RNA sequence: CGAUGUCGGCUCGUCGCAUCCUGGGGCUGAAGAAGGUCCCAAGGGUUGGGCUGUUCGCCCAUUAAAGCGGCACGCGAGCUGGGUUCAGAACGUCGUGAGACAGUUCGGUCUCUAUCCGCCACGGGCGCAGGAGGCUUGAGGGGGGCUCUUCCUAGUACGAGAGGACCGGAAGGGACGCACCUCUGGUUUCCCAGCUGUCCCUCCAGGGGCAUAAGCUGGGUAGCCAUGUGCGGAAGGGAUAACCGCUGAAAGCAUCUAAGCGGGAAGCCCGCCCCAAGAUGAGGCCUCCCACGGCAGCCGGUAAGGACCCGGGAAGACCACCCGGUGGAUGGGCCGGGGGUGUAAGCGCCGCGAGGCGUUGAGCCGACCGGUCCCAAUCGUCCGAGGUCU
RNA sequence: GAAUGCCGGCAUGAGUAACGAUAAAGAGGGUGAGAAUCCCUCUCGCCGUAAGCCCAAGGGUUCCUACGCAAUGGUCGUCAG
RNA sequence: CGUGAGGGAAAGGUGAAAAGAACCCCGGGAGGGGAGUGAAAUAGAGCCUGAAACCGUGGGCUUACAAGCAGUCACGGCCCC
């Protein structure tokens, strides 16, 4: 019996397929289905996805955004049938896979340390231009 | 009161009404049973189920005759259930519904030799202001000249884990019965690949 | 506790198990066979056989990679050129461990034969 | 993930600007307060004239803080700092107004001055 | 610690009851199947060199 | 033997 | 007194009950709520801090509560050594002095090896009248046993008001326990990358050693893990404690009692989880071999079976346990996937150059999920029933 | 028959602690009755204000070579102060 | 052993005679087995006698549901005379 083909069996009903690729480094908008007693809306989370942690179905992605003075940090899992979807903002180009550090970094200094991926940001507008 | 033989698929975890819902998959179906146990031949009742099918070339003969007095093909393990009495000849996961309620028994992870500290929660001792090599020691064991003697039972380093442990109340979550695919809501006892018996919980 | 964990210790640090697999490899390579305890064999092996399997690949960059461990030119040279081309059609299971009757006198080791095959 | 000892940043403007935790408000022997926790604080600096004053024996609801908060819907929420918002015995904000983001479980625990108060509620 | 001793002198009988698990198990041998001389399993022969069938050293 | 090694104090009992 | 280590602390508990809390009650100067006082009850629980060597005590902040005691004032062949309790030195005080002090002050060597009982674990042996492979009954043990807030009932009963229920029904916690690794968060001694100095290969490029038993730094799978996740306390049946009764004499009345019956506790029995037939009282069921050869015995050759040897294992100190041994996927390789890293080398282009860009999510790549006989589990060996008697 | 007696011998603890710096090893060849341990070669690691070299004190043949391995060497030894 | 003054051991015996074991066998040697010497060789040089503790091999009785200052009293069983 192949115990890891099971288990990505039960995971497929709940296998999403719909959401753009993205890396470390990119800036990225989350449209999150939030509930507010009693109603449920759509709450926007807008920042840095520094961290991407690879297990299949179990993915889940770490987006930075500094708000009002003070620096939040939210996870999703990339199948969480919660996310509405995903907005790419700008593709920027990290070294490493980790962005930690750019916790201790200042504005202008994370400005210097992730310049623009012009590469797939080319690709970006290359796709796009379809039928 | 129903039962069944399984294996420790693994764990996961699936979204239900937009919650995460932490499961281990349980491969259970299916047991044919091999042997009734009745009151008047035993004095109790009992199905031996039998799970997990097997290559004749490693079955002796004692155990090929008494598979064969129940038409069934050699199977890898056998295993009772107190007090249950199926219709058929075979248990699936269909005797399980979504919603109930299950008891999982297994064999714990083999912590082989292990210390007071991990085995018993003990605090063990300081590591600075001048504890002389006791940081992981039990302390004392006992009085003085009364008792003279250290109680029965009394929790000392030693081997911990390996042991047959049963997880109370645990949701079915779902049942996928053309994979016979049993899914439980937290954490089955041991490794897996071990083997796991499925149970109705005794909790209401 | 040691679950599901992977590779012998040999009662060497980091460094010295490597030096001491590096060494086995270029001396098997070499001779073609060597005398060993049977636990250093058996994690020899693979050791080995990964080896020569990038010397199948032939190309520059299996060659510098082979060379951080054999670091001799020479050598690495004669597993390209004569010990490779022999095992073109082997998927795999470029050496083999056979046990031996006696022990040392001096330790009561038991020992084993690696060679590379045919 | 807060305990006595800890300072906590002060998110109103009581007057007060640093706290340090002297027991969370939990039972018997709760270890640590989390987002929606109270704590009984000293106040430990705090700017002139202010309602609050250093040495104050201050009640404190946490806003937000440094360990990540894990959510039913499996996602999680994690602040740059350990922040409070200085409250009185019926569990009301001192202060005039919040700043900074504060955590959503602060809605369903019946904080919903200091919810409304708040520029975001993430 | 404080130094433990043994309190009294172990008897002649209570000393070789201890050793009651002290005899050597006899070496494991099988003839080998080409000069039908006794060796232990799984080992090349030493008396000829063979295994699996064929010559694999010299002796 | 010549060399006795000096025996260690008492515990004081005092 | 040919030595029984002395305070406090730490660790580990265990018992008592004159009960701190939680459960059950009677009386109340008990309207309700909340108290008082006594009775029953030892199942569980009984927090974190400031000061002092402290025990003790006071204080802060909580709590259901922050109980008192025994065990050589429990526990130094378990730790500590701050105090006491040697030799130094100083103060106050006494003494002509040497010196003295339940007066003070600063400092001042705590012994690797467990024989016997006891204890935690794990085997070896024999036994359980034939020999074996399985699955089991549970005698008897052990584990567990805590509790709070809010809400509905209901701002109702009670109350001038303030305040505010019983019973019954929900939800959400703290601490503890068992298991787990999907998530969160650790580690991940060589899984990847970057960096310095030096020596080297081979001059460039590319690499290797060493700088720790990883040179340093950024990461990091499996596994082992808590800070993370699941789940447990019960329910329910039974017998009672105090206590409250029914019916009822002795004793025309009365009386819970003398005949008889009911109610009644977190406690007792059972229930739950775990060990468990050396339970020598050695239990049961299913299946397998079977009347062997030679003088309740002996020696043989076997049957069913077993062990040895081997490849291994989330099993493990050894042993044991579990799987596999060519009619075989057990380990190693190889291949695919997952995963980590984060765009190798080489070449081309750009820049005087450090570099940059492309080829390229490339190259490398432990353990995870699988595939494939390419390599090793070759070939074998030794034990192993013939069934005592009424 | 005892004097923690005296001298000698032999037990127990026990196949137990230990085998004296965690700078570190592997292979191949040779010798020999015998080899992890001796010789040879390659590979690897350690020291390099030394763990390298030269004096003085102290030691007193320990130097060199051949033949040896009972004891000495904390194992082994064909090697050795 | 102690710088030194000084302290201060242990260790006797083949046999009448070396007749001290040629030679052969296993073995690297050590040791042994034969042969031979001798009245005698468990008088063989690790030598007269050769006690005891202590260690071992073989045989008889005995023991794996049993509580012990180890003996004693009784009865029974088995082995021996
Ligand atoms: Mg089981
Ligand atoms: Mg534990
Ligand atoms: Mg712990
Ligand atoms: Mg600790
Ligand atoms: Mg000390
Ligand atoms: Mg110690
Ligand atoms: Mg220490
Ligand atoms: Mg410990
Ligand atoms: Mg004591
Ligand atoms: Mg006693
Ligand atoms: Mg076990
Ligand atoms: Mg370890
Ligand atoms: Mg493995
Ligand atoms: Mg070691
Ligand atoms: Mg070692
Ligand atoms: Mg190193
Ligand atoms: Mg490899
Ligand atoms: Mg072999
Ligand atoms: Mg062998
Ligand atoms: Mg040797
Ligand atoms: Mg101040
Ligand atoms: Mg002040
Ligand atoms: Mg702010
Ligand atoms: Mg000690
Ligand atoms: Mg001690
Ligand atoms: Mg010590
Ligand atoms: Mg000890
Ligand atoms: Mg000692
Ligand atoms: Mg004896
Ligand atoms: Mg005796
Ligand atoms: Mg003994
Ligand atoms: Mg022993
Ligand atoms: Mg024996
Ligand atoms: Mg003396
Ligand atoms: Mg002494
Ligand atoms: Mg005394
Ligand atoms: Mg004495
Ligand atoms: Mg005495
Ligand atoms: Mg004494
Ligand atoms: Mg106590
Ligand atoms: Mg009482
Ligand atoms: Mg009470
Ligand atoms: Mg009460
Ligand atoms: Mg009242
Ligand atoms: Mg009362
Ligand atoms: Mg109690
Ligand atoms: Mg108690
Ligand atoms: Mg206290
Ligand atoms: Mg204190
Ligand atoms: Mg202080
Ligand atoms: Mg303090
Ligand atoms: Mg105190
Ligand atoms: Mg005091
Ligand atoms: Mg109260
Ligand atoms: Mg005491
Ligand atoms: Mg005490
Ligand atoms: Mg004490
Ligand atoms: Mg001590
Ligand atoms: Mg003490
Ligand atoms: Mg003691
Ligand atoms: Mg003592
Ligand atoms: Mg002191
Ligand atoms: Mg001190
Ligand atoms: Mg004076
Ligand atoms: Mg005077
Ligand atoms: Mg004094
Ligand atoms: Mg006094
Ligand atoms: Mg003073
Ligand atoms: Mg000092
Ligand atoms: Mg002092
Ligand atoms: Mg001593
Ligand atoms: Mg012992
Ligand atoms: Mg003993
Ligand atoms: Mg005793
Ligand atoms: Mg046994
Ligand atoms: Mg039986
Ligand atoms: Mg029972
Ligand atoms: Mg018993
Ligand atoms: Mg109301
Ligand atoms: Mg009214
Ligand atoms: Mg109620
Ligand atoms: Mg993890
Ligand atoms: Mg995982
Ligand atoms: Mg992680
Ligand atoms: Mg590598
Ligand atoms: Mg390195
Ligand atoms: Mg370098
Ligand atoms: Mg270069
Ligand atoms: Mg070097
Ligand atoms: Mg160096
Ligand atoms: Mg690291
Ligand atoms: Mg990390
Ligand atoms: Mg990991
Ligand atoms: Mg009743
Ligand atoms: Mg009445
Ligand atoms: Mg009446
Ligand atoms: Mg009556
Ligand atoms: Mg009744
Ligand atoms: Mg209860
Ligand atoms: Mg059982
Ligand atoms: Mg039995
Ligand atoms: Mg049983
Ligand atoms: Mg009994
Ligand atoms: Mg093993
Ligand atoms: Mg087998
Ligand atoms: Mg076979
Ligand atoms: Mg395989
Ligand atoms: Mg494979
Ligand atoms: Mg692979
Ligand atoms: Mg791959
Ligand atoms: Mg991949
Ligand atoms: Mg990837
Ligand atoms: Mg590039
Ligand atoms: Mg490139
Ligand atoms: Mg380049
Ligand atoms: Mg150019
Ligand atoms: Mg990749
Ligand atoms: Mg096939
Ligand atoms: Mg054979
Ligand atoms: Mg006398
Ligand atoms: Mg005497
Ligand atoms: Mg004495
Ligand atoms: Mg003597
Ligand atoms: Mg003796
Ligand atoms: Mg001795
Ligand atoms: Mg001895
Ligand atoms: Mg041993
Ligand atoms: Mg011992
Ligand atoms: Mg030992
Ligand atoms: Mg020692
Ligand atoms: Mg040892
Ligand atoms: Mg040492
Ligand atoms: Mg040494
Ligand atoms: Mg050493
Ligand atoms: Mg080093
Ligand atoms: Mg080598
Ligand atoms: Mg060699
Ligand atoms: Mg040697
Ligand atoms: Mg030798
Ligand atoms: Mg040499
Ligand atoms: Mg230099
Ligand atoms: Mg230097
Ligand atoms: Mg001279
Ligand atoms: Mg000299
Ligand atoms: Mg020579
Ligand atoms: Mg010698
Ligand atoms: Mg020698
Ligand atoms: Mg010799
Ligand atoms: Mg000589
Ligand atoms: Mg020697
Ligand atoms: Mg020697
Ligand atoms: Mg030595
Ligand atoms: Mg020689
Ligand atoms: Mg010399
Ligand atoms: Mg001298
Ligand atoms: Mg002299
Ligand atoms: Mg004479
Ligand atoms: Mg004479
Ligand atoms: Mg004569
Ligand atoms: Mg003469
Ligand atoms: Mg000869
Ligand atoms: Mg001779
Ligand atoms: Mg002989
Ligand atoms: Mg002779
Ligand atoms: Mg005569
Ligand atoms: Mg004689
Ligand atoms: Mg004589
Ligand atoms: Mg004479
Ligand atoms: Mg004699
Ligand atoms: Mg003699
Ligand atoms: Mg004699
Ligand atoms: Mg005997
Ligand atoms: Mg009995
Ligand atoms: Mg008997
Ligand atoms: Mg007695
Ligand atoms: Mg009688
Ligand atoms: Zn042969």
């Amino acid at each position: 019996m192949n115990r890891g083909a099971l288990i990505k069996l039960v995971e497929s009903r709940y296998v999403r397929t719909d959401l753009p690729e993205f890396r470390p480094g990119d800036t990225v908008r989350v449209s999150y289905k939030v509930k507010e007693g009693n109603r449920t809306r759509i709450q926007d989370f807008e920042g840095i996805v520094i961290r991407i942690r690879r297990n299949g179905f179990n993915t889940t992605f770490t987006v930075r955004k500094v708000s009002y003075g003070v620096g939040v940090e939210r996870i999703f899992p990339l199948h969480s049938p919660l996310i509405q979807k995903i907005d790419i903002v700008q593709r920027g180009r990290a070294r490493r896979a980790k962005l930690y550090f750019i916790r201790n970094l200042s504005d202008r200094e994370i400005r210097r340390k992730l310049r623009a991926d012009r590469k797939r940001i080319d690709q970006d507008r290359a796709a796009e231009r379809a039928a | 009161m129903k039962g069944i033989l399984g294996v420790k698929v693994g764990m996961t975890r699936i979204f239900r009404d937009d919650r995460a819902v932490p499961v281990t998959v349980i491969l259970a179906g299916p047991c044919p049973v091999v042997q009734r146990r009745t009151p008047e031949k035993d004095g109790y009742t009992a199905v031996q189920l039998g799970f997990l099918p097997q290559n004749p070339k490693r079955v002796n003969r004692p155990l090929k005759g008494h598979f064969a007095k129940a038409g069934v093909e050699p199977v890898r393990i056998l295993r009772e259930i107190r007090d249950f009495n199926p219709e058929g000849d075979t248990v699936t996961v269909e005797i399980f519904k979504p919603g109930e309620r299950v008891d999982v028994t297994g064999t714990s992870k083999g912590r082989g030799f292990a210390g007071v500290m991990k085995r018993w929660n003990f605090a063990g001792g300081p590591d600075s202001h001048g504890a002389h090599k006791i940081h992981r020691h039990p302390g004392s064991i006992g009085n003085r000249k009364t008792p003279g003697r250290v109680y029965k039972g009394k929790k000392m380093a030693g081997h911990y884990g390996a042991e047959r442990v049963t997880v109370m109340n645990l949701e079915v979550v779902d049942v996928i019965p053309e994979e016979n695919l049993l899914l439980v809501k937290g954490a089955v006892p041991g490794p897996n690949g071990g083997l796991v018996i499925v149970r109705e919980t005794k909790k209401a | 506790m040691r679950h599901l964990k992977s590779g012998r210790k040999l009662n060497r640090h980091s460094s010295h198990r490597l030096a001491l697999y590096r060494n086995q490899a270029k001396s098997l390579l070499t001779h073609g066979r060597i005398t060993t305890t049977v636990p250093k064999a058996k994690e020899l092996r693979g050791f080995v056989d990964h080896l020569i399997h990038l010397a199948k690949r032939g190309d520059l960059h299996a060659r510098r990679l082979v060379l951080r461990d054999l670091q001799d030119v020479k050598l690495v040279r004669k597993l390209f050129d004569e010990i490779a081309p022999r095992y073109r059609d082997r998927q795999g299971g470029y050496t083999r461990v056979l046990k031996l009757a006696e022990r040392r006198r001096g330790d009561g080791a038991p020992l084993a034969l690696v060679e590379l095959v045919e | 993930m807060i305990q006595p000892q800890t300072y906590l940043e002060v998110a109103d403007n009581t007057g007060a600007r640093k706290i340090m935790c002297i027991r969370v408000l939990k039972g018997s022997n709760a270890k640590y307060a989390t987002v929606g926790d109270v704590i009984v604080a000293s106040v430990k600096e705090a700017i002139p004239r202010g309602a609050v004053k250093e040495g104050d024996v201050v009640k404190a609801v946490v806003v937000r803080t440094k360990k990540e908060i894990k959510r039913p819907d499996g996602s999680a929420i994690r602040f740059d700092d350990n922040a409070a918002v200085i409250i009185n015995n019926q569990l009301e904000p001192r202060g005039t107004r919040v700043f900074g983001p504060v955590a959503r479980e602060l809605r369903e625990k019946g904080f919903m001055k200091i919810v409304s108060l708040a520029p975001e509620v993430l | 610690a404080k130094h433990p001793v043994p309190k009294k002198k172990t008897s002649k009988a209570r000393r070789d009851a201890r050793r009651s698990h002290h005899a050597l198990t006899p070496p494991t041998l099988v003839p080998c199947p080409e000069c039908k001389a006794m060796k232990p399993p799984h080992t090349v022969c030493p008396e000829c060199g063979y295994y699996a069938g064929r010559k694999v050293l010299e002796v | 033997p010549v060399y006795i090694p000096r025996p260690r104090p008492p515990h004081p009992r005092l």
